[PDB]
């Protein structure tokens, strides 16, 4: 549904930032 | 060569499972927040708008004529039907105060039932809030313990040997609190918004009781 | 009603006693 | 040094006794969960069936005719018998408000008694969940104290010489957390489920009071003509 | 780091995770003081008014005397609002003879209004209770991050000199300090407004009770005079 | 110098000594209350359970009096039946059965609450010992820490091994704090639950008295009207 | 130089303000204890004397004739007057259930008002019991920040230079607990005293309602 | 209930232990 997809996307976005900033 | 991702990469398999578990608990607490926040906003907005319309009514007939268009899942229409249904179950009764008692009791059950049903999902917020500190802490205690168990074999005298493992351990408390704080804020927010919603629904149910009570007494005087 | 919902960080006291030992013993 | 048995065997009695106590608290919280969950699930599953059948009923006599096929341990059949028995004991009365208030009071008491009986294990769970962290803290404060005595006696140390002592303290903490986490989860699962059950039983009791009260009024009306 | 330092220099070298923590706590404390100044002025005005209205109604011996005395009160007056709520229950019951019906309905209406006014008077209190309960643990998270960064320093530099552990203890102190500076006012102000709500709901309940006593007695005297 | 728990207590500062003695005495009180209250609650629970089970056959308030007349003077169920029968004998002239029912209901609810209050005696010590004994210990820790840093300063010493005895005092003052606190908090929660269960059981007995009285008044009234 | 007094004399102005603030909070919690313990002693001793006298009353007229001994500050005389005054305001009523509901409602309001007035100081005591550890430990954190800044302002390599600053800091927590512990003890003593007193006063008010209600029913029955 | 304080506060123990940890983190690098 829309609430689980929104939540997992915003946490996907912050962990993608940890992947980027750790190079 | 440490960073918040590199620490997760070079951790024990038990600390990884704690960190993944806490991140999934974070995904759940925010999914519950976005789901319930929209539901409470829509139901609050509808109920307040219905109450503003029903405030015009001066008989239970006029009230259920005003409500007749409300959606089939409207709470004020559901309460008005539940009062009208006690009348249609009671048509042989000359006793009016018995109807006033039975409707008062039955609407109290339903206002409580709506508030209870609206509280679905809060058991996860309370549990995630209570245990996430202890689950993160278990990750830290285990991570520290596995590091010193190692030095106890190597006999090395330098703190810089354990320091990576110690930092990897403290990070599981940090993630533990990041899972905990939102859940405990959000649990209190919804516990308070359910209290305010149940109170507003009680103010709507009270209008149904007052209209029914007024009409039964006016009808009794008109028959006399 | 009756659920436990409060934060309880008390095992971090135990962790801080352990860091207090490892800093005490790792003096230069 | 090498293993959890190494910490357990080479641990101060105070810390060893704390670890046995926390392990027994872990055993009792799982014993309560497996013992209570199966009988609670059968009560919850049964009561939901009884309510779905009784929701059809439109007089107290019809509700007795629905309920008579229920097992002799059914809480719904108990509430119907408890209400029917107030009519049995009141047969010479011409006052109905007395029958209503006595029945209302007697069912309220019966529902509360089942509420106490259903919640019976919770005192252990709430206590073990709140207190096991502090019992763990006493175990670590004591193990850490003994490690400062070790420093004070030997007066020549490094982080490997104390490593057994802090590994024993951390193990006592880990056992404390392993007792605490299940106890809070299990306690919250039951606190939700018991609340839902007391509410469902209260709505069955409410239907019995509504049926009796309505039936007395319709009989008292018919008696006027 | 360790040369000509100041508390602001200690914030200037902090990690970006601990800056966000303490900036977030500073904003949460600014909202705490904004609520304190806003609500304390409202409680003073409302309680100072309601005390006057109660003292002006104390000589009333009928609902007609209460209604005329209260006609001088401003349209925002809670005491006039409760008297209009009781008067309206008579003017919506005019053809009835069941005075017990009028009394129970008026009792229920005024109880709902007293609850609603108390519920509205408490508007900001849930924010204050949240900051007082949570800000210690938000501060604690920043301390754990500072302590962690101190071990990152030891690991990255392969030494235990004060200069390499210092950045971590520095930001751990700030996270503790700002955590306490947010917590302490929020606990104090929440206890003050919980006491002020208890005192105010009780005083409003005494006014609502006077309205019920006046109405109940006046109906029973009118019924006896009809008999 | 001895570093046994006794030698450590013998080396400690007077402020830390009287903290340790104060906490030890608080633990002696916490167990003295526990054994005193538990033997009384067990006897009062066992007695009231038997009395309730033995009153269950009563068809009428007169049968309940004849059953309860054999109960000893301290019997709570006999005391509740006396409160109900006394409201009848105080109001023989009254013809308002509803009043008697209301006055009796009010008296018995008040009596059950008074037995709850009387049974809750001494719990204030358990709450207070549970709340303060952690802090009292904490204070003993911090005073031990201060004395050790004052000792470092006065002696101008720089080997951290000289403070290891001093922080062992502080850790012991912590430990004795938890040893006083944890039993007191557990026992307070236990007695709070046992009193709630006892008030409920006594309430179920008091309810049977009201049901018997109310039914006898209604049945007497219909017989007199006929 | 260094002593439990001497380390106050040269401490930072912020921790001097924290220590003085906690010493003032200590003085206030002891002033509240000596003020309220005398008030509870006299108020409970009088109420016990008055209840033990009223316990023999069989009618409300007999209770008024007993209570005329009591001084104008008497809570029992104030409860008898509230009940008697409802008869005097209501003399035209033949409805007695109205006199019962009005009297019952007025006495529970008076008992609540007296109970709420007895609780005057407790909000302060619970506040000082809650915050004093944190206020004292904020004094330590600022003292440790100054000590740590002192190393960066004058670079140094032995702990005996900073050890006075550690003692100067830690004293603020010691004074923090010395303020907290009395406040929690005194608060619990008064919470328990108030509970027992509100119940004793409620048991006197209950006797007044029983006397009035029984007298109305007997007076009404005398019409037979 | 009657409003008694009857439970361990948890948070004053964390925060004082936090400063006990920090004072030894600054002191131990300055010992021999
Ligand atoms: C340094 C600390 C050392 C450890 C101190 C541990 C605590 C010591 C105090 C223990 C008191 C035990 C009292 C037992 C009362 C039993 C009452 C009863 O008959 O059983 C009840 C069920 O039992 C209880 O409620 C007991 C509650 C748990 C107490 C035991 C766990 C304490 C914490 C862990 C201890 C183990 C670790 C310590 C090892 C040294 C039945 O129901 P109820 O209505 O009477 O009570 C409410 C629940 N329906
Ligand atoms: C690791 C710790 C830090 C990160 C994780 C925690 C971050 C905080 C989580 C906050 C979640 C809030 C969700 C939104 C709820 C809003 C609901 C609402 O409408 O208002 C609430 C009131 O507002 C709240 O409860 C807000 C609480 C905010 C807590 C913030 C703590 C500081 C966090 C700092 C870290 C983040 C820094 C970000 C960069 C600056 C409830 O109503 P009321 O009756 O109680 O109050 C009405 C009057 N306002």
């Amino acid at each position: 549904p829309w609430p689980t997809l929104l939540s997992v996307c915003i946490h996907g976005a912050v962990v993608a930032g940890l992947l980027y900033t750790s190079v | 060569d440490l960073s918040v991702w590199g620490m997760y990469q070079h951790a024990d398999i038990v600390v990884k499972c704690v960190m993944i578990g806490l991140i999934l608990a974070s995904v759940v607490t925010w999914a519950i927040f976005f789901s319930k926040s929209v539901e409470f906003f829509n139901q609050k907005r509808r109920l307040k708008r219905e109450q503003q319309l029903l405030a015009e009514a001066r008989s239970l007939n006029q009230a259920n004529d005003i409500a007749a268009d409300f959606g089939s899942k409207s709470l004020s229409l559901h309460l008005l039907n539940e009062a009208q249904n006690e009348l249609e179950l009671s048509e042989g009764s000359d006793d009016n105060e018995g109807i006033k008692e039975r409707t008062s009791f039955r609407l109290e059950r339903r206002v409580a039932a709506v508030g209870r049903q609206m509280g679905r999902g809060n058991g996860y917020l309370a549990t995630i809030g209570a245990i996430s500190p202890f689950v993160g802490l278990f990750g830290t205690v285990w991570g520290i313990m596995n590091s010193f168990i190692g030095i106890a074999q190597t006999q090395t005298t330098n703190l810089a040997v354990v320091a990576p493992g110690i930092a990897e351990a403290l990070l599981a408390t940090a993630i533990g609190l990041v899972a905990a704080i939102p859940a405990v804020v959000i649990y209190n927010v919804f516990a308070r918004q359910i209290g305010g919603f149940k109170a507003m629904l009680g103010d709507v149910a009270a209008q149904v009781l007052l209209l029914q009570s007024r009409d039964l007494d006016l009808e009794a005087s008109a028959a006399a | 009603n009756g659920e436990m919902h409060d934060i309880n960080v008390t095992p971090f006291i135990d962790v801080m006693l352990v860091l207090l030992i490892i800093f005490m013993v790792a003096a230069p």
